[PDB]
DNA sequence: ACTTTTTCCGG
RNA sequence: AGGA
DNA sequence: AAGT
């Protein structure tokens, strides 16, 4: 239960994609991060002021956020930060990075081509920032010399300065996380043969990035506000809240803590060594080998399945979860946590046909239906019925579970001192068991049908099985041969009239999926129906008189 | 100063509300919150003119929830305070730090140091009085002040001045 | 038009642009052999005029980018010299309604 | 326009061929999908969900991460008119019952 | 939930320089020249001098009061004891600041009758002045020119000594003798 | 924009959607202890009271339907036909 | 129990909006945030007791807004963030179309 | 991936088939603007038989003392025989109703005449015989400006586009083509009063119904129409069990836009 | 040279 | 490891 | 089993 906020409460509108700025991840931050342990104050039960809550979200459940002092369900997470000793690579941008070294000058960050040249012009005026881009660089990236001056826009003779340096720019080539070039080079004309070979820094493409002109990276996908060239090179990495990297705390005295958790600290472990390594005697091999080291960690903490092999691994061989691989498809955030969820007032069992039930009609046994529950606001139509519900408590057939009133507090009747003794009010809500009639989304997966889901009338039936009728079997597709399926009860008097007006059994009967009714006389009745139809067949009064009234809607004639 | 502001409040109706009563309700909501209240960005709003031709508009039902919200358009007289703005107000309070005045709804407080130096702190009178070599400020003397700064505190905006200036002090 | 038999020399073809407001095209004889549009599958695509395509774009409510859209080397964008912006309407035989028209800007 | 009724033909062929019987405008819109592009986009990963839709409504579908990755880095922004980023969010989508709004009139209230 | 304006600038992204406020007649953001009402129209600065904002309050009230009597069908020290009578009637009486504002402009008015308020108008909005200036003049009694540059400095170079002297004089003849 | 009711071309027939939303709309209204439009001859069900409410054309609700481009047309319940 | 993607589609195929919505948000998920009406982010130091809202980075102690998102999608932006993208959330629109 | 590809596209307020940019897809749902569960097959009778049988159905000849309806069909019968002022709307009659033989056989090419159409009229003719008691012993009350002129005054309201313009408004008449068609055929002069046997009131009941039918048929502004084609066609796939590739790897071959595909051929 | 999907639900 |  |  979350409580109230004097907060003018609106809806997302837009969603603007961007890139943080270190500048940013130093403001947004509640806390830097310098020490690896998680908490235990040197074996102290409680959180250290350099991990997870020096000033962050908050373990213990009980003692509440230093920052928004709301504790847990209502403290969404803070973020921290780490200031990183040398900058490194985002591993996603490795390659948006590599092609925006190829487009512009690796010394004076001009475009390697611009304006004067014609097929440039005609790429620069391409409007879709990702097509716009894919031009550029099949344009740029042979251009292996920065430009000094170039042809006027009309004579070779008169040659224009574009801008200066004439350098010429390396051959850029990926060597598993680094950036590995190859300048052309001159020598008695010839040279290469034998070029000069060596990896370029991430500081040095920041450094150029810099000074990648606004005009110039907005030419390429770029955005000056949202989303700079130079932001792809990580300074000042963001530290997630433990909402995002949870300590799994079994029993009191035992930690659990996540894999993110340990990930990140394996970052500041190496973060503190490559720091210390550069400040104290430098030993130069030994930075450029520590540097690569937090290269690795901050690669392999955001996606660990890359493609130059050494899969980052808990010392237990299991892999180390990625940021990515969380989000990854079918089961995982996106798919599994968002566009599909695991829901509450859902029910399943075997399903069962009922040739006495309706068509529109599921047959719900009682079990179930005391253990759904629909929330009735106490309105002067129901208080009678409503409070005899209410006495009737949680265990018989027509009872309720629960009363919630204006002070938002849940009455739990089925252990309230005051459950006998309850006199309820206009305006409570009371949580009733499903009852009799109520409408009910019914589906059996996989659902590849608008006809896989429809709403149906409760039917409070004995025995553990959900009835259905025979005439719906074909939509659904179930057999019951041991078939099984779900029950979604809705909550409010408008999901309510979008299952009973939208899409109710007798609403589903005619199919637009080939203009023709999907639902029809199947099996016993069939095959009854001919026999009985034939010229043959001859009914004496006594049976006559059975069938009239079996059929309800009889005229009585 | 003082201003005559067009403003707009998004107010959010119960379903239990959308009886004939409903422009009546919503009216009086309005002026519920937004009379007496105050901001930074726009000051002491005090009162609500031209209450028969409020703008009510049509208001939208919210998707889970029967309750309709409605974006109030109207006019209000305002009262938002500046640096370098002369104000001539009462005193209010007085002490060996100097003194408060009532200017409209805000309390601006002169410094001792503020103040002219020839104009001192006489502890022993009833009330507490600032006098000069002609002049005596005490609590209910009416005073000229340079509002040299403002701080937005709450449901307040209060005020540093000066009577240091030329033109400025007892009137 | 410049309708050749086996190919027009890279060196000519860069001269295709150079002249305008007048336009230049290449045609291979060996293409022009049977007509496209006479086919089966091809129906009426009709050219429209700056305010044709204007009162289209009003009455639809569109910007240009929600049109459908014909490739400016569509054999019929070719057919009837398409330049990039002009709309064809394209009336086709409907199952469903007997005529049913829609419209395609070229890209 | 020829591949569209081509592309439509050969389409309708494999449902009738398994016997069965498909209305028109289904097939119709999926073709027309495939085809208002100017060209054949594939219902494939690389095919529609490489359109100019919003970055969410992309990513719920193969290439999430690398598209999320790259929705920051040129700074796209989700008009949110899509269902996906509705459902994302959620909020009620503009579909069916959520394709228009409802709002109270005083002076209709004030009648009755 | 708080109160919006006219005034429906998107700073996207980009927050700040939310630059000073003073008598280089720099007011805030909202409280600029240009401005726009209900309707749409583009509409200058509403600046009230202190008794022009006392009769609008009073109006204002007044009509208010009208209209909940309707509804529920089916002299300084004297105006002061008539007003707080009226806010009673009207406010929701929470409103300690209209209260105070009310007593401070019945005291504080320099123009006590509607006819007079119409005349200051007159006399003022014929100088050009923001109108910040103009509620000012009509607010602050002055005697010397230099008096009213020094206490709004913003009117330095934007009239004569003389002028703004000669405006000085018929706003003191204007002066309701309470 | 907002298209005005002598330029408006929408169906003067109330989609399906349109009468499934104003239903569960009054209902959870009436189910919210909202004032109720006509004699409830018995009725105790806040839909069959929100049904009964839209058979008299008596819903002071209005249909805003929003056109692709961001254009809409007013629509009252009680203009609206429903024949459906 | 699973309310999958593949009952989401049948959901939006029957035109049931608000059903879909309940679905998602109060049968599961449903959460709320404080987010920054500058930087669309959930900053938003809400003290929602002593009423007091901030957003410091943006200084911002005023434009606040709340807003209902599944906790999953708190999640989901937060992971985000935690990869350097930002998923700024606005409640007003600037495009049009 | 046939949901995930057609997910965001709906009816629009406009009848308009759009996706989440608001780009069209169709302008007008499925070519017709109408609820696929509205439509059933029909036989639009004009489509086929001998040009001779043709004659016999449609044409009425006032001017001719045997092709003339005799005064057994309707009451009129006696002094309508030589009215040449009836005779030109006759002939525009059947003038229109050979402009659509020829319109029809171009649309349908094999001649194919059991077409699925909003408003079962087969139904609503058979309805009116037994709502009204129709004898077929007695002439009818109808007129031939009642009949002629009532059909082409239905026409003008079978309304699934609105707008005030000519884009709209020819948009609209196409949209109703077809089924203007085979309501022209099932309406005609001779088949309403010789076949149907239809009275005044029949007619004029027979007329509503259709309208109030087609109106009711014409697709929901909201319809999910893009899922519901990607399951109208991805459920039917899953029932799946010259020699050419065929079923679900020929439909594996199709979305994929495969070049390299397994059976290629020229149907010559 | 190089990547990614594949119907729905007790331990 | 197993059901439809 | 396909396709950058
Ligand atoms: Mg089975
Ligand atoms: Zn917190
Ligand atoms: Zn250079
Ligand atoms: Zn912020």
């Amino acid at each position: 239960g979350q409580q109230y906020s004097s907060a003018p409460l609106r809806t997302v509108k837009e969603v603007q994609f961007g890139l943080f700025s270190p500048e940013e991840v130093r403001a947004i931050s509640v806390a830097k991060i310098r020490f690896p342990e998680t908490m235990d104050e040197t074996q102290t039960r409680a959180k250290i002021g350099g991990l997870n809550d020096p000033r962050l979200g908050s373990i213990d459940r009980n003692l509440k956020c230093q920052t928004c002092q709301e504790g847990m369900n209502e403290c969404p997470g803070h973020f921290g930060h780490i200031d990183l000793a040398k900058p490194v690579f985002h591993v996603g941008f490795i390659a948006k990075i590599k092609k925006v070294c190829e487009c512009v000058c690796m010394h004076c960050g001009k475009l390697l081509l611009d304006e004067h040249n014609e097929l440039m012009r005609q790429a620069l005026a391409i409007k879709d920032s990702k097509k716009r881009f894919a031009a550029i660089w099949t344009l740029c990236k042979t251009k292996m010399v920065c430009e000094t001056d170039v042809p006027s826009e009309d004579d070779p003779t008169q040659l224009v300065s574009r801008g200066g340096c004439g350098n010429t720019q390396p051959t850029i080539r990926k060597d598993g996380l680094k950036l590995v070039g190859s300048w052309k080079k001159d020598r008695a004309t010839g040279d290469a043969d034998e070029p000069e070979l060596r990896v370029l820094s991430t500081e040095e493409i920041l450094n150029i990035f810099k000074h990648i002109s606004v005009k110039d990276f907005t030419s390429l996908g770029f955005n000056e506000v949202f989303s700079r060239p130079e932001w792809m090179i990580l300074t000042c990495l963001p530290v997630p809240p433990p909402p995002v990297r949870p300590s799994i705390s079994f029993n009191e005295s035992q930690r659990g803590e996540d894999d993110l958790t340990f990930k990140l600290a394996d970052i500041l472990k190496a973060n503190i060594s490559l720091e210390t390594l550069e400040h104290n005697g430098a030993p130069h091999h030994a930075i450029e080998e520590a540097e690569s080291l937090l290269q690795f960690h901050v690669a392999t903490y955001m996606d660990n399945d890359i493609a130059g092999q050494p899969q980052a691994l808990q010392k237990s061989g299991r892999p180390v979860k990625s940021i990515r691989a969380r989000l990854k498809g079918k089961e995982g955030r996106i798919r599994g946590n968002l566009m599909g969820k695991r829901v509450d007032f859902s029910a399943r069992t075997v399903i069962s046909g009922d040739p006495n039930l309706e068509l529109d009609q599921v047959g719900v046994p009682k079990s179930i239906a005391k253990t759904l529950t629909y929330p009735e606001v106490v309105t002067p139509y129901n208080i009678d019925r409503l409070t005899q519900l209410v006495r009737n408590g949680p265990n018989e057939h027509p009872g309720a579970k629960y009363v919630i009133r204006d002070s938002g507090d849940r009455i739990d009747l089925r252990y309230s001192k005051r459950a006998g003794d309850i006199q309820l009010q206009y305006g409570w809500k009371v949580e009733r068991h499903i009852m009799d009639n109520d409408p009910v989304l019914f589906n059996r997966q996989p659902s590849l049908h608008k006809m896989s889901m429809m709403a149906h009338r409760v039917k409070v039936i004995p025995y553990s099985t959900f009835r259905l009728n025979l005439s719906v079997t074909s939509p659904y597709n179930a057999d019951f041969d041991g078939d099984e399926m779900n029950l979604h009860v809705p909550q409010s008097e408008e999901t309510r009239a979008e299952l009973s007006q939208l899409c109710a059994v007798p609403l589903q009967i005619v199919s637009p999926q080939s203009n023709k009714p999907c639902m029809g006389i199947v099996q016993d009745t069939l095959c009854g129906i001919r026999k009985l139809t034939l010229r043959d067949t001859f009914i004496e009064l006594d049976q006559v008189l059975n069938m009239l009234y079996w059929v309800p809607d009889w005229d009585g004639v | 100063m003082f201003f005559i502001k067009d403003l707009s409040l998004n107010i959010t109706l119960h379903p239990s509300f959308f009886g004939p009563r409903m422009k009546q309700y919503l009216k009086t909501k309005l002026l519920e919150e937004v009379e007496g209240s105050c901001t930074g960005k726009f000051g002491y709003i005090l009162c609500v003119l031209d209450y028969d031709n409020i703008d009510i508009q049509r208001g939208r039902i919210l998707p889970t929830d029967g309750s309709a919200e409605f974006n109030v358009k109207y006019r209000a007289v305002v009262f938002k305070p500046f640096k370098g703005e002369v104000v001539d107000g009462t005193v209010v309070s007085c002490s060996q730090h100097g003194f408060e005045v009532q200017v409209g709804p805000m309390k601006v407080f002169v410094t001792k140091h503020l103040m002219p130096q020839d104009l001192t702190f006489n502890a022993g009178s009833n009330p507490p009085s600032y006098q000069s070599s002609e002049d005596v400020i005490t609590i209910k003397s009416r005073i000229r002040v340079k509002i040299e700064g403002c701080i937005s505190q709450v449901s307040s905006i209060h005020a540093i001045g000066s009577i240091k200036e030329d033109y400025l002090g007892a009137i | 038009i410049f309708v050749y038999q086996n190919n027009i020399t890279p060196s000519a073809m860069k001269l295709v642009p150079s002249i305008p407001p007048a336009t230049i095209e290449t045609f291979n004889e060996a293409a022009l052999v049977v007509n496209i549009t006479h086919h089966e599958l091809v129906p009426k695509h009709i050219r429209l005029s700056s305010d044709e395509k204007r009162e289209l774009l009003k009455r639809y409510r569109l910007k240009e980018s929600q049109l459908p859209r014909i490739q400016r080397a569509d054999p019929v964008a070719l057919y009837l010299g398409l330049k990039r912006g002009e709309v064809v309407k394209i009336i086709r035989k409907s199952e469903t309604s007997g005529r049913y028209a829609s419209y395609r800007i070229c890209m | 326009e020829a591949g569209r009724a081509a592309l439509y033909k050969e389409v309708y062929n494999v449902i009738a061929s398994d016997g069965s019987y498909v209305n028109y405008r289904h097939m119709a819109l999926l073709v027309d999908v495939m085809t208002t592009q100017g060209g054949l986009t594939s219902v494939t990963r690389h095919g529609f969900n490489r359109s100019n839709t919003g970055a969410l409504m992309r990513c719920s579908f193969e290439e999430t991460v690398e598209i999320l990755f790259e929705a920051g880095a040129s700074a796209e922004l989700d008009d949110c008119r899509g269902v996906s980023e509705n459902v994302i969010l959620g909020q009620m989508a503009p579909i069916g019952t959520g394709a228009f709004d409802v709002m109270i009139d005083e002076e209709s209230l004030v009648k009755y | 939930v708080s109160t919006s304006t006219f005034q429906t600038r998107r700073r996207r992204l980009k927050k700040v320089e939310e630059e000073e406020n003073a008598a280089t007649l720099q007011l805030g953001q909202e409280f600029q020249l240009k401005q726009i009402n209900h309707q749409g129209e583009e509409e200058e600065l509403i600046a009230l001098n202190l008794s022009e904002a006392r009769l609008v309050i009073k109006e204002a009230l007044v009509e208010r009061r009208r209209a909940f009597k309707r509804s529920q069908k089916k002299t300084r020290e004297k105006e002061l004891e008539s007003i707080d009578v009226l806010l009673e009637q009207t406010t929701g009486g929470n409103n300690k600041d209209l209260k105070n504002t009310m007593q401070y402009l019945t005291n504080f008015s320099r123009f006590r009758d509607q006819e007079t308020v119409g005349a200051v108008i007159q006399l003022l909005k014929s100088t050009g002045l923001h109108p910040f200036e103009v509620a000012q003049l009509g607010s602050l009694a002055c005697d010397t020119a230099d008096e009213a540059k020094t206490l709004i400095p913003s009117l330095n170079n934007k009239i004569s000594d003389d002028e703004l002297e000669r405006i000085l004089k018929e706003l003191s003849n204007l002066e309701t003798l309470y | 924009k907002a298209i005005p009711k002598d330029q408006r071309a929408t169906t003067p027939y109330m989609t399906k959607y349109e009468r499934a939303r104003i239903l569960g709309t009054r209902a959870l209204q009436i189910s919210m202890n909202a004032p109720v439009f006509v004699d409830l001859e018995g009725e105790t069900d806040p839909l069959r009271i929100a049904m009964k409410e839209l058979a008299e054309k008596k819903i002071p609700l209005v249909i805003r339907r929003y056109l692709p481009d961001g254009s809409f047309e007013d629509w009252s319940v009680e203009e609206l036909i429903v024949d459906l | 129990l699973r309310f999958g993607e593949m009952e989401r589609d049948c959901m939006i195929a029957h035109g049931a909006a608000s059903f879909l919505k309940e679905r998602l948000m109060e049968a599961s998920d449903a959460f709320r945030v404080h987010i920054c009406g500058i930087c669309g982010l959930m900053t938003v130091i809400a003290k929602l007791n002593h009423n007091q809202f901030e957003c410091k980075g943006c200084d911002n102690k005023i434009d606040i807004y709340q807003i209902h998102i599944p906790y999953a999608a708190k999640l989901l932006f937060q992971e985000l963030m935690a990869m350097n993208i930002t998923p700024r959330l606005y409640t007003d629109r600037s495009r049009d179309f | 991936r046939l949901v995930k590809a057609l997910e965001d596209i709906m009816v629009h307020y406009d009848n308009t088939t759009r996706n989440s940019l608001g780009n069209v897809i169709q302008f007008i749902y499925g070519e017709d603007g109408m609820d696929a569960a509205h439509i059933e097959k029909q036989s639009l009778d004009t489509i086929g038989g001998s040009d001779a049988a043709f004659e016999k159905r449609y044409r009425v000849d006032l001017l001719n003392t045997d092709h003339t309806l005799d005064p057994s069909l309707l009451e009129s019968g006696s002094e309508i025989l030589g009215d040449l002022k009836l005779q030109v709307l006759l002939d525009e009659e059947y003038k229109q109703l050979v402009k659509d033989r020829k319109f029809l056989r171009e649309v349908f090419v094999d001649g194919e005449a059991n077409w699925p159409l909003p408003v079962n009229i087969r139904r609503i003719i058979q309805n009116a015989q037994q709502t009204f008691h129709i004898d077929h012993t007695k002439p009818s009350d109808l007129t031939i400006k009642d009949i002629v002129l009532g059909v082409k005054d239905l026409q003008e309201n079978l309304l699934v586009l609105r707008g005030k313009n000519e884009i709209i408004q020819n948009a609209q008449r196409d949209a109703v083509t077809l089924f203007c068609c085979l309501l022209r055929s099932r309406l005609a002069t001779r088949r309403v009063l010789q076949e149907y046997r239809l009275t005044k009131q029949a007619f004029d009941w027979v007329l509503s119904n259709i309208e109030a039918q087609f109106l009711r048929s014409v697709v929901h502004p909201g319809e999910m129409v893009g899922v519901l084609a990607a399951q109208s066609i991805g459920e039917p796939a899953t029932q799946m069990t010259k020699k050419v590739t065929s079923g679900v790897p020929r439909l594996k071959e199709i979305l994929n836009v495969a070049k390299n595909m397994k059976t290629p051929s020229l149907t010559v």
